[PDB]
């Protein structure tokens, strides 16, 4: 009833009681059930798509609405990457040159031959 | 005993005899395996080069590494079917 | 001599039926004799020859009852290579295990059941010996009435619909197989597993012929358009029917795509491997995804078998030596590890509680610790967790499928994830939690069940630690089917 | 916590608080099997050990580089770098 | 090679004639009537028949014996389920363990051993020996080098040359 | 006597024998035996490290063939590299100390035979994962440590959250395993082998797009196991397993495996600049993200797990800067730190009668637990990199390696890592203040019954405190010399920036993280006692922000509702609407209805008339008329008679 896919399987059921789906975790823990673990009385009617509302289902957080939390998450991500990318413009530059190498940049040492010096070469 | 059966081709033979066709089949197959152990010999030689060389393996066995990576697309099992179903130069 | 052996043996059988009501002791004895005979044949097998070693002809005109020494041959040929003998060894070590698997649960009419199970095992044994297309096809559908009678008489509530589906879908794909076999036999005027790579057909005659054989293989290694009889014929079969089916029939169609299609449809096969890759990726992903919402317990292992056969088909259709070898290793290792899972769900779990719904079973460790040990070891062995033979097959088939097309190899590599999701989702539900309030405590696993399990686990572990032990049969047949010009 | 348990059930890793009376006596057997297996695996894998460096001469790898240059001369195979 | 007594078996059958059905012979939740049934269990357990009588005897002896062992097996196992019956130990052989541990399991270990030693015979060991034989064919001077120099001289010859004859086979291609 | 072989065989004995003989030997024997054997193993690996400091001449052992197929051979080959012995001594030391610790920590738990067997199989497959010498044995150990992580996080099978937590951990790792199978397939395709020697001998020749594909797949594997920001949810959800399992799985072992994948692949990483850039920015993301969770979360075990993955990001920053000696040295010291921190946390959880984990419920325990205090103070002063201790030498030199890089925008990650330096002081002081210095929050009887634990709990804390003090100063010349030939990694000559990064640093930039890390620590403790209103404001904006940072930077909600629950809903869509819905309408459920209707129509074809004879004799007339009319149409044109016959079938069958 409550979810959109639970609404989607409405016309396929016939001779089936059409329960309101309620998550088995968001039930009270202190009401005594027949199984304390699954939080279920012994002959209680099961919803369609009951394994999405079982105890063994996802954890189903309570504190934020899900659209709120997607806004907050994509918020923090674009906060970090935006500050990351604007902070590349305000950098200072170096106090040394990048160091260079003998034997014409070790090209024979880095595999190489004389036709292949730009492919396997260093600063010289 | 290390017996060496004779080498037969797909081209001299009549295909209506089965003896010669089966031998040309097995010949082409075993020749691909000989090719393959040549490739494996160069691979073990190259890793011996790398382990003995240490830091200068770039220049001691540039040519062994180039040889292994040039042999690798061409030295494998290819199958007798592709040559026996089709004739080039025809 | 050979007739006197048989009417001695028929008299042996008649006397032990007269003095013992059951058959099962003699069926076990004949099964283990068949084992020893096939291993003596493997001793005398020449691995250095590509040709077919132990040939015999049945129903020749010059000798209709018996062997044939003739200038002219129009009967049914039989003989083996290493590729045939791999599946023969896998078949022959499973036949005593399925006769043993129902040693106590079938009570009412036992002798009929064990005769049907041994008869199905013998038909599938002779399937791998065959050397004509018509000799392959005759034994290829001799199984179906025996399967119909077995599924219909023995089973759960719904064994009528399952028996109908195992006749219907199999017959419906295999009739189009017969269409292509008839076209081959009227063009070539020979049906033969020996000569048939020498004949070259036209390209558009090949592409007509290839369709009917591939439709039957799509029905029997069940790829996505018809993958659908399989959960119901598993979920409602008896135990040996399920075990023989998912250990041998699916691998039989995996054998048929090598034996029947790759030699004389080469130039067709190259044109069609993207369509096979569509269908096999699409039966890996969508079936592996549809297992996540299943209420029943044998149906999960049926859908698992779909996903593993979908991995094996892109190994055989990879045009690579690695893919062919990995598909053979996958078929043999799957034929080991999956009947053990069907024994876990159908033997140790349905004999004790007679329900198969997932919602009753929780916390099986605290009363059955070694059953739970078996469940987790088999779950990980089924996933693609290495040193198991399943990972060797899955890894080499994914590698061959990456060579033939790297993008469908990239999206086919996620089967490692998808195969583990549903399997571990089932396994932690079965093992974890407080013990179920619905289940009353029963016996732990017995000696015969542990015996079957230990054999089917050691034989995956030996292939998983060293897959080289059966390369000596396959190194010809891994080069035989490659078409790389 | 020492809640009661059923002694019905037999697991290979022990059960709940598994502590047999002859655990000294069995411990001597486990001691012997462990040291014998470790000693035997220790000596069995001895010739399968080798060092990483110093196995083959440098003569070997110099002439293998030379023969790789030979196999590269005969096929006219060009460098990575020249295009 | 063994034989049985028939009027032992007919006295057995009329012993079982006045006994209750096995569906109530133990449902009494004692040895006034439960001490004659454990005798009958112990008589089920021992082998009356051997193989020489199986072949040379006729059939109503066999039918007599068959319903005898059916009712005796019933009296053994139902007493074992409800409750010789009144003992508890572990030495026991069920019906399948004779030809699964002594025929199936050694045949399977035989299959393992035949696969392991049949793996010596393969194309990779043979192909390395053939490639060595071919370079010893072409260059026999490697023959009189000493033993571990021979190894690397073979390897440098393998790197220096094709030694296939694959283009030899494709004469129609060339 | 074979040193390379005993390292392998002794934890396998230590695993196989507690299972096969657990009922026969019992817990009091198997505990001492399992620990005894791992003690002998780690003494052997210390001695082997001491010998390899003599000559850099490693040992491999060879075993039988895994598979020989055409161009591809795989062998079981095992060598101890310098990199291998570096990881090996750390994992065996932490292994043996966690074994000795759990002797006394698990004293009243029933099932410790299975527990110690699972600990030593975890150790064993870690040994195999590190000492393997192709990518295949790396994969084998890589999977079996995930199987053991299932079997260890789910040790209490009765607990529901433990079962679901082990399920989430193994499915995250399996995501990474799928990407490693992809990269492994490309490895065996491109190089034709899996052996490290052949792949690193030919790595500089291979095309760079190929190597970007390979290293991205292997980095998604390493990123899943070493718990970066896309995939961090399972570390924090692995605290349902017990304390020494968490000190195995999070201090060294299971998170080090993902760093070991990149440290092996360093020689094939160098020829890529693309992947290393991505590695660096993912790690710079996770340092900040894990520090920001860890300041605002409240469970002690979760704070220490996020304290792990704040430093894993520092190590992958050191990967991204092309400096693998730094990441390896930090990897070495971090194991000793976090093992001491997890075990001191377990001793204060064990010492409280309540067995609570909320630090809001701890209160002051300085007077009552001085030994746990001094060990946790050593551990946190080392992890804050305060000088003279191991974390100085491991952790700071990465932060100035960010500045002394050659590339320009590495300067930005200088600040980012530095920010996470300050934050890793902050929560650390929280978990020293609210636990030892605060006014008490628990009831009085906990403070009556607070005592110190056994010798089995206190002795590994002593040994790892000594190690976490002295290990950096002894092993610094091994891993940070200015010219060192110990680790046989080959840095490209331009990606090597070590000589530049120790000399080009400002007085201010080197002075800065030391003095600031000590100033923020002293300020956070003095403000939480003297004032305590700065952190207990109740602006609802700061409470919203606090509960964002408390619920793991809302990531597990974003993963749960939008990937897990979404995927379960689409899988139900397939299992109902496609497989049972529309593939049966083209299958056995639709064909039954079609044949029912067609049969009903052709049977009612002659239902009408009372007469048999008039019915059938008119029926004969209709056909010998109709067929004649059809062929009259049909020799004119064949196209105009196909729909006539379709319509005749329609009116006949419907
Ligand atoms: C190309 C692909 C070929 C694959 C096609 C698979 C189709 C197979 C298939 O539907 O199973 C069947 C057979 O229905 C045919 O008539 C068998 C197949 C009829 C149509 C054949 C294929 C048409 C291809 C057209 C080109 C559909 O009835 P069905 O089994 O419920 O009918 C059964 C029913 O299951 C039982 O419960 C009843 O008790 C029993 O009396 C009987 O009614
Ligand atoms: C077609 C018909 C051919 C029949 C061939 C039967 C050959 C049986 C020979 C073995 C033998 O000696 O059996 C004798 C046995 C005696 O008959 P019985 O009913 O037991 O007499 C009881 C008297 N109180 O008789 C029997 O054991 C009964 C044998 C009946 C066989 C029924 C087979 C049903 C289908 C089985 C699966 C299909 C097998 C084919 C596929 C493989
Ligand atoms: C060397 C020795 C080889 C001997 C092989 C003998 C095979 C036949 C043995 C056999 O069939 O016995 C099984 C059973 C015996 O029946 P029974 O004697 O009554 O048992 C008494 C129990 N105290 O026999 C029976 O019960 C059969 C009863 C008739 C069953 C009819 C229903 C099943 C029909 C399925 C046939 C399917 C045929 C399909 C067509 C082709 C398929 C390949
Ligand atoms: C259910 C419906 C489906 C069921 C279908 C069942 C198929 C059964 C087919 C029977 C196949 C018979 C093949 C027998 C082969 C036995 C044999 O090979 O040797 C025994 C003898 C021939 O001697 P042989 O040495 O082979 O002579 C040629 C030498 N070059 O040959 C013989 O004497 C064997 C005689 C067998 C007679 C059986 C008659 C039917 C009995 C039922
Ligand atoms: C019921 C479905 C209907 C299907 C109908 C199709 C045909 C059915 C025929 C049923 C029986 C088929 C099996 C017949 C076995 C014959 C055995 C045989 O042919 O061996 C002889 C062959 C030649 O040997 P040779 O050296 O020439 O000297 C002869 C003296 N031994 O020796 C060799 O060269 C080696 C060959 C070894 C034989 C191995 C055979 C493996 C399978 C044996 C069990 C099969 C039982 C099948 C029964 C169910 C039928 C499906
Ligand atoms: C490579 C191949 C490796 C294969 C090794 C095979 C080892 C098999 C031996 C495991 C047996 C241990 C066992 O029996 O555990 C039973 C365990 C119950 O634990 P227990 O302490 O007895 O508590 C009793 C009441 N709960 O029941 C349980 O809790 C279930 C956990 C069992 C742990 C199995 C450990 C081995 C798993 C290896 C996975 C290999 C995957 C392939
Ligand atoms: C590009 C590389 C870089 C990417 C970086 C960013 C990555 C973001 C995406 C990450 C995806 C990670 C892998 C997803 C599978 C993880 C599965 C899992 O963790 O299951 C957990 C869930 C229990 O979780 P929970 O109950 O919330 O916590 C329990 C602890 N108290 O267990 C259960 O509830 C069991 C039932 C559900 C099991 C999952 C079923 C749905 C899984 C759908 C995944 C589909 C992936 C393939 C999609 C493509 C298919 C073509
Ligand atoms: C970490 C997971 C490993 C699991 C180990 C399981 C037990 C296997 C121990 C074999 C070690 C060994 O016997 O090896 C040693 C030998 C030799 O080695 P070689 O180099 O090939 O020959 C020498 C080459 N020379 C000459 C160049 C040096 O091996 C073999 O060739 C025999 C292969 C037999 C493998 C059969 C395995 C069957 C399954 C057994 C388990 C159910």
């Amino acid at each position: 009833i409550r979810a959109s896919f639970d609404k989607a399987e409405e016309p396929m059921l016939g001779d089936y009681p059409d329960i309101d789906p309620f998550p088995a975790q968001l039930k009270n823990p202190y009401k005594k059930y027949d199984d304390q673990q699954d939080r279920r009385n012994l002959e209680e009617p099961l919803s369609v798509n009951d394994d999405l509302y079982d105890m063994w289902s996802p954890d189903r957080f309570t504190h934020f609405k899900n659209q709120d939390a997607l806004k907050y998450f994509i918020g923090f991500l674009t906060i970090f990457f935006g500050a990351s990318y604007v902070a590349t413009y305000f950098v200072p530059e170096k106090a040394a040159i990048p160091r260079e190498f003998p034997y014409e940049g070790l090209w024979k040492e880095s595999g190489g031959t004389e036709k292949s010096k730009a492919f396997f070469g260093q600063r010289s | 005993e290390h017996q060496r059966p004779e080498l037969v081709s797909f081209d001299d033979i009549n295909y209506n005899d089965h003896k010669k066709v089966r031998e040309a089949q097995e010949s082409y197959t075993r020749e691909q395996f000989i090719r393959l152990e040549a490739l494996k010999t160069v691979r073990k030689a190259l890793e011996k080069c790398y382990e003995e060389s240490g830091p200068n393996h770039f220049e001691d066995c540039k040519n062994l590494a180039e040889q292994y990576l040039d042999m690798l697309p061409t030295h494998r099992l290819q199958g007798y079917l592709g040559y026996q179903r089709n004739d080039p130069s025809k | 001599f050979l007739t006197s052996i048989l009417l001695s043996s028929l008299y042996l059988f008649n006397r032990i039926l007269a003095w013992q009501g059951n058959v099962k002791h003699f069926y076990l004895f004949a099964s283990n004799l068949l084992l020893l005979f096939i291993v003596v044949l493997y001793i005398n097998f020449n691995t250095f020859s590509n040709s077919f070693q132990f040939n015999f002809e049945l129903f020749n005109s010059l000798n209709p009852f018996g062997l044939s020494n003739s200038d002219i041959s129009n009967g049914l040929l039989f003989g083996i290579d290493g590729l045939s003998l791999t599946f023969i060894l896998l078949t022959v070590l499973l036949i005593p295990l399925t006769l043993l698997g129902n040693w106590y649960n079938i009570n009412f009419n036992s002798n009929l059941y064990y005769t049907l199970v041994l008869a199905i095992g013998l038909v599938i044994l002779l399937n791998f010996w065959a050397l004509d297309y018509i000799s392959f096809y005759i034994l290829f559908e001799a199984t179906l009435p025996l399967l119909f009678i077995l599924i219909h008489i023995y089973g759960s509530s719904d064994s009528e619909r399952a028996s109908f589906y195992v006749l219907m879908f199999t017959l419906s794909g295999s009739l189009f197989m017969l269409l292509s076999i008839v076209v081959i036999s009227i063009v070539l005027n020979t049906t033969n597993f020996i000569n048939h790579n020498l004949f070259v057909l036209s390209l558009d005659l090949q592409t007509i012929i290839w369709l009917g054989l591939f439709i039957a293989i799509m029905v029997k290694t069940p790829l996505f358009p018809i993958h659908v009889w399989l959960p119901v014929v598993h979920s409602e079969s008896p135990l040996a029917g399920s075990m023989i089916l998912a250990g041998l029939i699916l691998k039989l169609a995996l054998y048929a795509i090598l034996r029947l299609l790759l030699p004389l449809l080469c130039e067709a096969q190259i044109l069609y491997t993207p369509m096979i890759y569509i269908i096999s990726l699409l039966t890996i992903i969508l079936t592996s995804l549809a297992t996540l919402r299943q209420i029943d317990l044998k149906v999960i292992i049926a859908y698992s078998s779909i996903s593993h056969m979908g991995i094996a088909i892109l190994g055989v259709c990879s045009n690579t030596s690695l893919g062919i070898y990995g598909s053979i290793v996958l078929g043999v290792a799957h034929g080991f590890v999956s009947p053990a899972l069907f024994l876990i769900v159908g033997g140790i779990l349905y004999d004790r509680y007679h329900i198969r719904i997932v919602n009753y079973y929780k916390g099986l460790t605290t009363y059955m610790p070694q059953l739970a040990t078996y469940i987790i070891i088999l779950s990980f062995a089924n996933i693609g967790t290495p040193l198991t033979g399943n990972f060797t097959g899955e890894f080499l088939s994914l590698q061959g499928g990456f060579i033939r097309n790297p993008i469908i190899g990239g999206i086919s590599c996620i089967s490692v994830l998808l195969a583990a999701i549903y399997q571990l989702k089932l396994t932690n539900k079965l093992t974890g939690g407080i013990s179920s309030i619905y289940m009353h405590r029963t016996n732990d696993v017995t000696i015969r069940e542990k015996f079957i399990m230990n054999i089917l686990i050691i034989s995956t572990l030996i292939i998983g630690i060293c897959p080289q032990i059966m390369y000596n049969l396959l190194y010809w047949t891994v080069n035989n089917y490659i078409y790389i010009i | 916590g020492r809640y009661p348990f059923p002694k019905d059930v037999i697991s290979m890793t022990g059960g709940w608080w598994a502590n047999p009376s002859n655990w000294k006596l069995n411990g001597l057997f486990a001691t012997g099997i462990a040291v014998g297996l470790a000693l035997w695996v220790s000596t069995a894998t001895l010739p399968y050990t080798r060092r990483r460096e110093g196995i083959t001469s440098e003569s070997d790898i110099s002439k293998w580089n030379a023969a790789a240059g030979v196999w590269r001369e005969r096929h006219g195979k060009i460098s990575t770098g020249e295009a | 090679l063994r034989a049985y007594n028939e009027e032992k078996e007919l006295a057995l059958k009329q012993r079982l004639s006045q006994l209750p059905p096995p569906g109530k012979a133990f449902v009494t939740a004692k040895e006034a009537e439960l001490a004659e049934l454990a005798e009958i269990a112990a008589l089920y357990k021992t082998d009356r028949v051997g193989i020489l009588d199986i072949l040379l005897l006729g059939n109503k002896h066999a039918r007599l014996y068959r319903d005898n062992t059916a009712l005796l097996k019933d009296y053994y196992y139902n007493g074992r389920r409800i409750l010789w019956e009144i003992k508890r130990e572990g030495a026991e052989k069920e019906d399948w363990v004779n030809q699964m541990y002594f025929l199936y399991a050694p045949s399977l270990i035989l299959l393992l051993i035949v696969m392991v030693y049949k793996s010596r015979e393969d194309i990779t060991f043979w192909a390395k020996k053939e490639l060595d034989q071919r370079v010893l064919d072409k260059h026999p001077e490697i023959n009189d080098a000493p033993e571990n120099e021979r190894d690397a001289l073979i390897v440098e010859r393998i790197i220096a040359g094709d030694y296939d004859k694959l283009a030899s086979l494709q004469k129609k291609a060339t | 006597y074979n040193a390379i072989s005993l390292i392998i065989i002794l934890p396998c004995i230590s695993w196989l024998f507690p299972l096969f003989f657990g009922r026969q030997l019992g817990y009091v024997f198997v505990t001492r035996m399992t620990s005894t054997l791992i003690i002998i193993t780690t003494l052997i690996t210390y001695y082997y490290f001491y010998q390899l400091l003599g000559n850099n001449n490693p040992i491999n052992l060879e075993l039988f063939n895994y598979l020989n197929i055409d161009y591809l051979d795989i062998n079981y080959n095992f060598e101890i590299d310098a990199l291998t012995i570096t990881m090996l001594l750390a994992i065996t030391t932490i292994s043996s100390m966690v074994h000795i610790y759990s002797i006394g920590y698990m004293e009243t738990d029933p099932h410790q035979v299975r527990f110690f067997s699972l600990l030593s199989m975890f150790t064993f497959w870690m040994i195999i994962l590190v000492t393997g010498s192709n990518y295949f044995v790396l994969f084998v150990g890589w999977e079996f440590i995930g199987v053991t992580s299932y079997l260890l996080i789910s040790f209490w099978v009765t607990r529901l959250q433990a079962m679901k937590s082990a399920l989430s951990a193994v499915l995250m790792n399996r995501f990474g395993d799928a990407f490693f199978v992809l990269g492994l397939c490309v490895i065996a395709y491109v190089f034709g082998t899996l052996n490290y020697s052949t792949i690193f001998a030919t790595a500089y020749l291979i095309n760079t797009d190929l190597l970007v594909l390979i290293m991205l797949a292997l980095f998604i594997a390493a990123m899943a196991k070493s718990a970066q920001f896309g995939l961090h949810n399972w570390l924090t959800l692995a605290m349902e397993g017990p304390t020494p399992v968490s000190s195995l799985l999070h201090a060294a072992t299971l998170v080090t495996a993902g760093i070991y994948l990149l440290l092996r692949s360093a020689n094939i990483l160098e020829y890529t600049p693309t992947v290393l850039f991505i590695i660096l920015w993912i790690g710079a993301l996770t340092t900040l993200s894990a520090g920001l969770i860890a300041i605002c979360s409240n469970d002690l075990k979760r704070i220490i797990a996020l304290s792990t993955m704040s430093q894993l990001g520092m190590m992958t920053i050191a990967i991204g800067l092309s400096a693998y000696n730094l990441a390896l040295f930090h990897l070495l010291g971090h194991a000793f730190f976090k093992a001491l921190l997890f075990m001191s946390a377990g001793s204060i959880i064990h010492s409280i009668l309540n067995e609570s984990q909320d630090i809001r419920t701890y209160g002051g325990l300085l007077s009552y637990l001085p030994y746990t205090y001094i060990c946790i103070t050593i551990a946190s002063l080392s992890l804050m990199a305060m000088p003279g201790l191991t974390g100085y030498y491991t952790k700071d030199i990465i932060i100035e390696s960010t500045y002394g890089s050659y590339s320009i925008s590495n300067y930005v990650v200088y600040w980012i890592a530095y920010l996470s330096a300050v934050l890793t002081c902050v929560y650390s002081m929280k978990i020293l203040y609210l636990t030892f210095y605060s006014n008490p929050n628990n009831n009085t009887i906990t403070y009556y019954n607070a005592h110190e634990s056994n010798i089995y709990i206190t002795l590994p804390m002593f040994i790892l405190a000594i190690f976490a003090m002295f290990a950096g100063w002894i092993l610094k010349d091994i891993y940070l010399g200015v010219g060192t030939d110990f680790v046989g990694t080959h840095i490209l000559p331009n990606n090597f920036s070590y000589f530049d990064t120790e000399f080009s640093i400002t007085q201010f930039y080197k002075l800065l993280p030391l003095i600031s890390a000590i100033l923020v620590s002293i300020l956070i403790v003095v403000l939480n006692e003297f004032f305590a209103i700065v952190f207990n404001l109740n602006n609802k904006y700061i409470n919203t922000v606090y509960s964002i940072f408390n619920q793991k930077l809302v990531s597990d909600q974003i993963l749960n509702h939008f990937i897990i629950f979404k995927g379960l809903v689409t899988s139900g869509n397939i299992a109902h609407h496609v497989d049972k819905g529309s593939l049966y309408r083209l299958g056995p459920v639709g064909i039954n209805r079609l044949l029912n209707k067609a049969s009903y129509n052709v049977i009612n074809l002659s239902s009408n008339t009372r007469s048999s004879l008039s019915m059938n004799s008119m029926l004969i007339l209709i056909t010998i008329v109709s067929l004649l009319l059809l062929v009259l149409v049909m020799n004119v044109n064949f196209i105009i008679v196909i729909p006539v016959l379709i319509s005749i079938l329609y009116i006949l069958f419907s």
